[PDB]
């Protein structure tokens, strides 16, 4: 199941069910591209980076020994956190570590020089065209 | 208008003296950079490290010694890196240990290091920050060769790890790395760490990582005592680290009163008299030549590729009476790493493009760029003059032949090294160099001119001047030293090529400033600055060695000097040679 | 026995009589931020998901429609004594008896 | 916790996408209607 | 200023 | 009580705020009538040689963070705008009681 | 005959050689060569999303029209052949159009001679059959061997198809068919929004070919204009309604035309919008986006007042303006109007400051990749270097176009009044 992101609205979501072969290692990979944000959308320390949240892994892991049914009012509290469906497996939920990623940044010091320079270029074009279209050779 | 039809005439009337004036101006500007107005003093500029203080408490000298003695004996017995001993010892001090295997095939046998097909293993151990997650990491590495050196560096590394393991205040992970061959192991480890196949080296996949690397330090030490510490900063393709790292090292050198040096030269406390400028010029020239070469002068140079600030430290014992023990070096490293812990962001606020007349003096880009701007002005003036006279085909063959010769120079030498060996009695390694020389010489004898006016050679010269100016400026942006050196050797002779006049003189001047003569002159200058002179035959041998090293380093590390010269700069000089001998 | 990610996480199952889940989710996060002295008001639509096969109920359940489930994680939240003071305030003996005397 | 078969069957199987036939008919009818003006 | 100096 | 600093080398401002909080609590003002805003965390910063402590003098005989402490505004919710909202009462409708 | 075939063979050989080298992947990712509206990777991403059951327009990565989806759905395997075919097609169309235009020009210039409306001493300004012989072959060569076009082809950018559609519009217009002209203009407006400005020049050329006078008190003029406009608008309506039925949604419309008009993505390019709107005060953003997108449509009317009798030069100027002032520009858009320079090189004697402008454009072209590298991989530079280079490039383009316009007017004055 895949849900695509929308800028400033919602994140990506990816959910997969994979069968892992015995005595092996499996790799999952996907490519991404970094974005340039507006100068007002960065944190007070913008050269630190952003965090990707840890990922979740859930599985039913095989057991060395078979377990008997248990009553929750007579068992230790650390044995009654997850309901047990079968006596030959047990449920686990693992979390990975977070990741730190950097983005390209703009210049936070000059929001006002940019306006002047770009408007100057547009004005150059306007002046050339007006002078050429309005006047006449003498 | 007549305003700008009155300036052009003046430029045409005074073109000859203006070029001389601007060339002299550029040379004088480069010679003025070691004097106080352009040269500043270094300062910290980062408050994360400037506003804090560190109290060292390291005390493990005997342990470092014993570790070194046990490491040396085991390596003697094994004949190579003792891996089981390192793993067991690393586990005994309390790290997470890992290994990696690597191998590659070299383009041709190497005489300097005596390797053809190389295989080895790297051992690294990780210290995890107790009160954080694995998001950032610092690296401390010791590169080992096959020359039975750096045992004391390994001992100091292990003692420092044993001291660091018992603290709570680490905000980043620390990696302790020992590599198999000097710079091939480091390259293999970095490529496996970032999961990129930049060079083609093979390896086993890594099982342990520690986050994003922020900074790294490499240590070389082959004696129990030291008389001084030496630092290296230049990396591959002329890239530099942030100046704050060097300021930090220098800040931990005065606290422990240790003799620090840059380029192997000691600097005065202050410019007491006119004796200072000579030493400043010597240091600046050595830095310029090293940055022009583009070689990784240590393990730290390969780290500059991944935007990681890297520093190399070498200890010297040189018969001076005053000696420093290992505890002082350990304390200095402890202070440096403790102050690197206090950073809250990436290093991003000092200088990334700079020159160093001394360990505590610097020049920034906006002060030294005019030296190359002035010579580009000469090229522009000559091109403007050519355009004027041209306004007051026959080009296809020169252009195509020149580029074809450049491509032949780039591609042929490594291939066709077995055919030459079979047909003629030469060893493999020197065959590549001889093919390079043969193609270089064959470029000069113009083949199409065997077959049997003003506008043709004027247009050719205009095109060549524009092309050279483009390349010069682009090269300067990548590496200032390389561009400045090439400009100061090639501008005046390219500005004087004319088919009519003293052609013998012009040919003699064109031959002596080709990209191949520049290298010989630079080698002689490098030997003269080191205070170790050279003779003719020794210089020729060193020249051949340099050519072989250049090709091999382009193949193994990704250095760009060989492709730049052979593919871009040789054909332009050929075009000027075509201009001189038009038909 | 039990594991958690770095920072703060929160997942909630709502009752089927709830009409608007997003409004109630926002109000609940704002209310919890006052009790536990954490910055849970930074939970918004850009860091909230609706899992389709994960995070099933841990108690007595009749039907499992994931329309009524929300989940969020803030990976840079800090846990210090300011978080432990409200936590110990909700215990009945309140750090003055039993095993609670060991929490320093 | 983690019912595998139900999770597998909670989604319809993935079939490859194909352009609808009406769109094809419309395209080619339009093109030939244009062709019959300039040629006949 | 660049736009309205030429026009009106 | 408001601290408007950042990073780890600005330890002093946080220490001052903590001292004021300790005094006012010792003299009787309840924790529900104190609005404490701290811009950065120095007690459980990973650089701290002594976790969960903030000291005023180098003898290390008085910890001003204390065993009992509650902070209303964390590192990223301290801003000029929020301080002005708290003072003027023009706060977003869903804000809880403890933070006004 | 043989020269055109030889030129085509050389161009195809160069493209095929560059497709097989180790630089194709490097070329395919340049920010100067691809855009959020042209990248090939976004094409394959949309096709994959369709096979996962998700609408391609439900995300933020895919901004292509449904017709591109249809075409590449049927020809994903033969991708590298399609672009070679399209480049050859646009070159051939330009060749034949220029041939016909030269015939008209010489015939029109010859007719004036006997009406003796030219000054007595104006010769060496007269066109001669020996100089117009190789203009079309040159035009084809300038398009095909431009490095910008080769770079666009190897990257498989969609801009090539747009250029082909524009070239076919020109060919059908000069050959005198209004129905095909309206169809091709509609197909060009469907892909990108700005080509609607080329409506006026083509109408003027068609009216001039019919010998219909252009006056406010004329009857044939209004009837012809009404018929042409109706055909164009109907073409657009039918294409849009047909596009609805591919996926049974109207979602492509905000994804394409809203994206073009509103400029939400701030990826760097060679244009003038990205850094301006990454450094903007939020109070004035709406006003500035409105101004900077009116600027493109601004010049059509006064240019049509001045250049009423010269529709093709008018077309050339309009295409250059579109290339300079669009929201997401690429070098493939730049190559199209540079292909027209040989047509206007008889104006060389009245050109001023051509040398410096050419040198500046050439320098900026090489300075784009080096500064991109120093900013993004070395970390030794910042975005101000790149912004300065973009500013210089656009200024040089504007100056060059103004120079050509001045030279045209000066030659007209000398023709009428005497040298
Ligand atoms: C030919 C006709 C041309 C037509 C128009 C001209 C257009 C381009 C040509 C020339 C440039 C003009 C426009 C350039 C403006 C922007 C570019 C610039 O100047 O930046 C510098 C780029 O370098 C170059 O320009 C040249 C390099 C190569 C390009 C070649 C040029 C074109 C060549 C093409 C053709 C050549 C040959 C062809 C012929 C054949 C980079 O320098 P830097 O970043 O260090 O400096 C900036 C900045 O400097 C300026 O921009 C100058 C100001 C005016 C410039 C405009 C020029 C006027 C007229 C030009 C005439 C041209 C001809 C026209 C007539 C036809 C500026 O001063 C500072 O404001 C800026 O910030 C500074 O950056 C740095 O400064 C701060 C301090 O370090 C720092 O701020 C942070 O740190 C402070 C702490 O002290 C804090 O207080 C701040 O808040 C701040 O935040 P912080 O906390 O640090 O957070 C950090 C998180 N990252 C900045 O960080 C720092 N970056
Ligand atoms: C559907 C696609 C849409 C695409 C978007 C583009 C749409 C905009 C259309 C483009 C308009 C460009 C021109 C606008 C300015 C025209 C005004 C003007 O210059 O009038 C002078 C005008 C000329 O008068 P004159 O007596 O001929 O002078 C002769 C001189 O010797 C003087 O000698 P001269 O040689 O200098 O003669 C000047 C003039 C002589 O020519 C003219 O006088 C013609 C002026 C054209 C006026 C444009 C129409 C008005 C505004 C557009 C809206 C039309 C209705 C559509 C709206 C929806 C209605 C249901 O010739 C020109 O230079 C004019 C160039 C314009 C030609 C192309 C425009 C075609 C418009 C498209 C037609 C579409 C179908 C319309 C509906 C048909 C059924 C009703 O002088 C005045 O007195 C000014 C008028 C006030
Ligand atoms: C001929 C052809 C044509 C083309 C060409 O040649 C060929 O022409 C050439 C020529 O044309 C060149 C230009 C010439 C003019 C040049 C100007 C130059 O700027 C000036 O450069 C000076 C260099 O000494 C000063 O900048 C200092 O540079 C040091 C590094 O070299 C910094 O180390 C220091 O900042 C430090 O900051 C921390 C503290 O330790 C200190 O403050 C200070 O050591 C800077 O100085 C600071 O620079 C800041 C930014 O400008 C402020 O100005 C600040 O001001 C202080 O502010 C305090 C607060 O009020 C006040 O109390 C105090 O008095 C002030 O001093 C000032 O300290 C000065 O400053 C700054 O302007 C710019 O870099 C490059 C420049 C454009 C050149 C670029 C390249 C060219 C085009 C060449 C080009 C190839
Ligand atoms: C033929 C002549 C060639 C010359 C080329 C034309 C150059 C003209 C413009 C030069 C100056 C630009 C405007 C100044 C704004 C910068 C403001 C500033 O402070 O920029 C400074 C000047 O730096 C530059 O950008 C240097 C100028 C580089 C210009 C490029 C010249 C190379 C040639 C390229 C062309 C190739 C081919 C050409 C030949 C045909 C940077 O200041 P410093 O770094 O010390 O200190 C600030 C750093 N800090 C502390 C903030 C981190
Ligand atoms: C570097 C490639 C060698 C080219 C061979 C000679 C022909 C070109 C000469 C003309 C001008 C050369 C530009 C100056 C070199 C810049 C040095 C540099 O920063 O070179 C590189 C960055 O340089 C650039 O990215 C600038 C692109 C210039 C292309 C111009 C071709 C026409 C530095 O890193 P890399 O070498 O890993 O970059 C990989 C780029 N590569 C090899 C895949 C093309
Ligand atoms: C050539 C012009 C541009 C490049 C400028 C060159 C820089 C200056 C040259 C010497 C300064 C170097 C100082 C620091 C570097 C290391 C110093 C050093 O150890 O020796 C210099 C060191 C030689 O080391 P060895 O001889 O192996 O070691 C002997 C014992 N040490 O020099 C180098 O390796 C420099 C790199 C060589 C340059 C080659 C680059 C291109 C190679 C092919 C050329 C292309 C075709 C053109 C010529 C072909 C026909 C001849
Ligand atoms: C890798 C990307 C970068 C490479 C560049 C790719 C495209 C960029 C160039 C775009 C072209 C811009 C303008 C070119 C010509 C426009 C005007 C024109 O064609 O004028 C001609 C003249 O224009 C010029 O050629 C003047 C420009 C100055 C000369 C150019 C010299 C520099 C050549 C390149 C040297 C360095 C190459 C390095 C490789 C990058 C007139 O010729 P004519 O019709 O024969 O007139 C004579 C009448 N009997
Ligand atoms: C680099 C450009 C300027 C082209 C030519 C310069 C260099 C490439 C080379 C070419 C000839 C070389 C010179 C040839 C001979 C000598 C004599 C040599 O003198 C000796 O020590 C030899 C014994 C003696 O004469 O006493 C010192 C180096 C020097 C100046 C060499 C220095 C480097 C030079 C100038
Ligand atoms: C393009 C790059 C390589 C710039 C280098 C400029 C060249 C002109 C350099 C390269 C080698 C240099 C030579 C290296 C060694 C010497 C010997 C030196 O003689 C001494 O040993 C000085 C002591 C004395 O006898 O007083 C005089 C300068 C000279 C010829 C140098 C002159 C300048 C040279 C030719
Ligand atoms: C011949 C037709 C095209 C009319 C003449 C052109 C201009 C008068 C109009 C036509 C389309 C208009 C654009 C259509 C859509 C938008 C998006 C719109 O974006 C938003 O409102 C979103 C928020 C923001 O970014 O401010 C800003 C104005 C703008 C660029 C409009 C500016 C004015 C334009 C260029
Ligand atoms: C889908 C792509 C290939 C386009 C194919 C050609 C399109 C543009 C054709 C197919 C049918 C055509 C239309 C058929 C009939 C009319 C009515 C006439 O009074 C004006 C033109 C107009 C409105 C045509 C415009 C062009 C048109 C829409
Ligand atoms: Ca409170």
């Amino acid at each position: 199941h895949y849900q695509p992101a929308q800028d400033r609205l919602q994140p990506h979501l990816l959910e997969m069910l994979i069968q892992l072969p015995a005595n092996s290692v499996t790799k999952v990979s996907i490519q991404f591209e970094r974005a340039l944000l507006k100068w007002t959308e960065y944190t007070p320390d913008p050269n630190h980076g952003f965090y990707v949240s840890p990922s979740v892994l859930s599985a039913l892991v095989p057991s060395m020994v078979a377990a008997k049914p248990v009553d929750w009012e007579e068992s230790p509290l650390f044995n009654s956190l997850f309901p047990v469906s079968d006596g030959s497996n047990y449920f686990v939920r693992l979390y990975t570590e977070p990741l730190l990623v950097n983005l390209p940044t703009p210049d936070f010091s000059m929001p006002y020089n940019v306006i002047c320079l770009t408007c100057t270029v547009v004005a150059v074009c306007y002046g050339s065209f007006y002078n050429l279209l309005t006047r006449t050779f003498h | 208008p007549v305003r700008r039809r009155a300036l052009a005439r003046l430029v045409l009337r005074l073109n000859a003296p203006l070029c001389v004036l601007s060339y002299v101006a550029g040379i004088a500007w480069f010679l003025a950079l070691v004097f106080p107005p352009l040269t500043q003093r270094t300062y910290m500029s980062e408050n994360a490290m400037g506003s804090t203080m560190v109290e060292e408490q390291f005390a493990g000298g005997d342990r470092a010694r014993a570790f070194a003695r046990d490491f040396a004996a085991h390596r003697k017995k094994s004949g190579a890196l003792p891996v089981a001993w390192l793993e067991r010892t690393m586990r005994s001090v309390g790290l997470e240990v890992y290994t990696q295997s690597f191998s590659r095939k070299l383009p041709f046998p190497d005489e300097t290091h005596e390797r053809y097909m190389v295989s080895g293993t790297n051992v690294y151990g990780i210290l995890r920050a107790p009160r954080a997650a694995s998001t950032e990491s610092l690296v401390l590495t010791v590169p080992c060769g096959s020359d039975s050196t750096n045992s004391q560096a390994v001992g100091l590394l292990l003692a420092l790890a044993a001291h660091f393991r018992g603290q709570i205040y680490w905000a980043k992970d620390i990696v302790f790395l020992v590599t198999e061959h000097d710079l091939l192991g480091t390259e293999a480890w970095l490529e496996a760490y970032h999961d990129v196949n930049v060079t083609g080296m093979q390896s086993s996949p890594l099982q342990g990582r520690a986050g994003a690397i922020q900074a790294a330090v490499a240590l070389e030490l082959s004696s129990d005592v030291v008389t001084s510490l030496d630092v290296a900063v230049e990396g591959l393709n002329g890239q530099l680290p942030n100046l704050d790292l060097l300021n930090l090292f220098q800040t931990f050198c005065q606290k422990g009163g240790l003799l620090c040096t840059l380029q192997g030269k000691l600097q005065p406390e202050d410019w007491t008299s006119l004796d200072g400028p000579l030493q400043g010029l010597q240091t600046l020239l050595l830095m310029v030549l090293r940055q022009a070469s583009g070689r990784p002068h240590g393990s730290h140079g390969l780290f500059l590729r991944y935007r990681v600030e890297a520093l190399t430290l070498r200890g010297i014992n040189s018969f001076r009476q005053y000696k420093y023990d290992l505890v002082a070096v350990g304390k200095a490293l402890e202070g440096m790493f403790r102050k690197l812990n206090h950073l809250l962001e990436r290093l991003h606020q000092s200088f990334f493009l700079y020159l160093l007349p001394g360990l505590s003096r610097f020049v920034s880009i906006g002060l030294y760029m005019p030296a190359v701007g002035f010579l580009l002005l000469v090229l522009g003036l000559k091109a403007l003059e050519l355009w004027m006279q041209l306004h007051e085909a026959s080009l296809v063959a020169p252009l195509l032949i020149s580029q074809a010769m450049g491509l032949a120079l780039y591609v042929l030498p490594v291939l066709g090294q077995h055919v030459a060996t079979q047909h003629f009695p030469v060893a493999e390694a020197e065959a590549v160099v001889l093919t390079l020389l043969a193609i270089y010489a064959a470029g000069l004898a113009l083949p199409h001119n065997t077959h049997r006016p003003d506008r043709g050679w004027m247009a050719l010269k205009l095109v060549a001047l524009i092309y050279l100016a483009l390349q010069l400026g682009c090269i300067a942006l990548t590496n200032f030293s390389l561009g400045f050196l090439l400009a100061t050797t090639m501008v005046p002779t390219a500005a004087l090529a004319k088919p009519h006049g003293p052609r013998t003189l012009y040919a003699a001047l064109l031959v002596l400033t080709s990209p191949a003569a520049t290298l010989l002159g630079s080698l002689f200058l490098w030997r003269e600055l080191q205070e170790a002179p050279l003779s003719l035959a020794e210089g020729w041998q060193l020249f051949l060695a340099a050519l072989a090293q250049g090709v091999l380093e382009h193949h193994t590390y990704g250095a760009l000097l060989f492709p730049l010269l052979s593919l871009g700069l040789y054909p332009c000089w050929l075009l000027f040679w075509n201009v001189l001998f038009w038909k | 026995f039990l594991q958690a990610p770095s920072g703060a996480e929160l997942w909630v199952w709502f009752q089927d009589t709830v009409t608007d889940v997003d409004k109630s989710w926002k109000e609940l996060s704002n209310v919890l931020s006052g009790i536990f002295c954490a910055s849970l008001n930074f939970i918004d639509s850009t860091n909230t998901v609706t899992p389709t096969a994960s995070f099933k109920p841990l108690g007595l359940a009749n039907d499992t429609d994931h329309y009524f489930l929300r989940y969020a994680v803030l990976p840079r939240e800090v846990v210090c004594t300011e978080n432990l003071t409200p936590w110990k305030k909700l215990l009945p003996c309140s750090s003055k008896a039993g095993l609670s005397v060991l929490l320093k | 916790q983690l019912p595998v078969a139900q999770i597998i069957h909670q989604k319809p199987k993935l079939k490859d996408w194909h352009p609808p036939g009406g769109f094809i008919l419309g395209l080619w009818a339009l093109i030939i209607m244009v062709f019959f003006k300039t040629y006949g | 200023l660049p736009m309205a100096v030429p026009i009106l | 009580l408001v601290c408007t600093s950042r990073f780890w080398f600005n330890y002093r401002h946080v220490a001052n705020t903590l001292s004021v909080y300790r005094s006012v609590k010792r003299l009787g003002i309840p924790d529900s009538h104190i609005v404490l805003m701290l811009a950065d965390d120095m007690a459980c910063n990973p650089r701290n040689p002594k976790p969960a402590t903030v000291f005023s003098h180098k003898n290390m005989e008085l910890n001003v963070y204390g065993d009992d402490v509650e902070v209303d505004y964390r590192s990223y919710e301290v801003t000029v705008e929020n301080f002005l909202r708290v003072l003027t009462g023009r706060i977003p409708p869903s804000t809880p009681r403890s933070k006004r | 005959a043989a020269p055109l075939v030889l030129v085509l063979v050389v161009a195809v050989t160069v493209r095929a050689a560059l497709f097989r080298s180790s630089l194709a992947e490097f070329i395919s990712e340049r920010v100067e060569v691809v855009s959020p509206l042209s990248s090939w990777k976004r094409v394959v991403e949309g096709l994959s999303l369709l096979d996962l059951g998700v609408s391609p327009y439900s995300g933020a990565v895919f901004h292509e029209t449904p017709l591109i989806i249809y075409l590449f759905h049927f020809l994903i395997d033969y991708a590298e052949l399609v672009f070679m075919i399209t480049d050859a097609l646009t070159a051939i169309a330009l060749y034949f159009a220029i041939q016909d235009f030269n015939k008209v020009v010489f015939k029109k210039q010859k007719l004036l001679l006997e009406l003796d409306q030219y000054a007595p001493d104006v010769a060496e300004l007269i066109r001669t059959p020996m100089e117009m012989r190789y203009i079309p072959l040159k035009v084809a060569l300038f398009y095909l061997l431009n490095p910008y076009t080769i770079l666009s082809c190897v990257a498989k950018s969609t801009c090539a198809i747009n250029n082909t559609l524009i070239a076919f519009f020109i060919l059908t217009t000069i050959k005198g068919s209004a129905f095909l002209s309206a169809i091709f203009l509609a197909l060009a407006t469907y892909q990108s929004l700005y080509p609607l400005t080329l409506f006026v020049p083509g109408l003027l050329y068609l009216l001039q070919r019919q010998y219909i006078p252009v006056k406010m008190k004329s009857k044939a003029f209004w009837i012809f204009s009404w018929e042409y406009a109706m055909m164009y608008v109907g073409s657009l309506v039918v294409i849009i309604c047909l596009s609805f039925f591919l996926l049974s949604s109207w979602d492509f419309i905000p994804a394409v035309y809203g994206f073009i008009l509103s400029v939400p993505d701030l990826t760097p390019n060679i244009g003038l919008f990205w850094y301006f709107f990454a450094e903007m005060f939020e109070h004035f953003s709406l006003f500035f986006v409105c101004v900077f997108q009116i600027n493109v449509f601004f010049y059509t009317i006064p240019l049509a007042i001045k250049l009423k009798e010269h529709p093709i030069f008018f077309m050339f100027i309009q295409i250059a303006v579109i290339a300079i002032f669009k929201s997401y520009p690429t070098v493939g858009d730049v190559a199209l109007y540079m292909a027209f320079f040989p047509v206007w090189n008889h104006l060389y004697r009245f050109l001023r400051n051509i040398f410096v402008l050419t040198c500046i454009i050439i320098v900026c072209s090489l300075l784009f990749p080096v500064l991109w590298h120093l900013w993004i991989y070395a970390g030794s530079a910042n975005s101000n270097f790149f912004y300065a280079i973009t500013l210089t490039f656009n200024v040089g383009q504007i100056l060059l176009i103004s120079d050509y316009f001045y030279a045209f007017l000066r030659r007209e004055y000398y023709l009428t009044h005497g040298l």
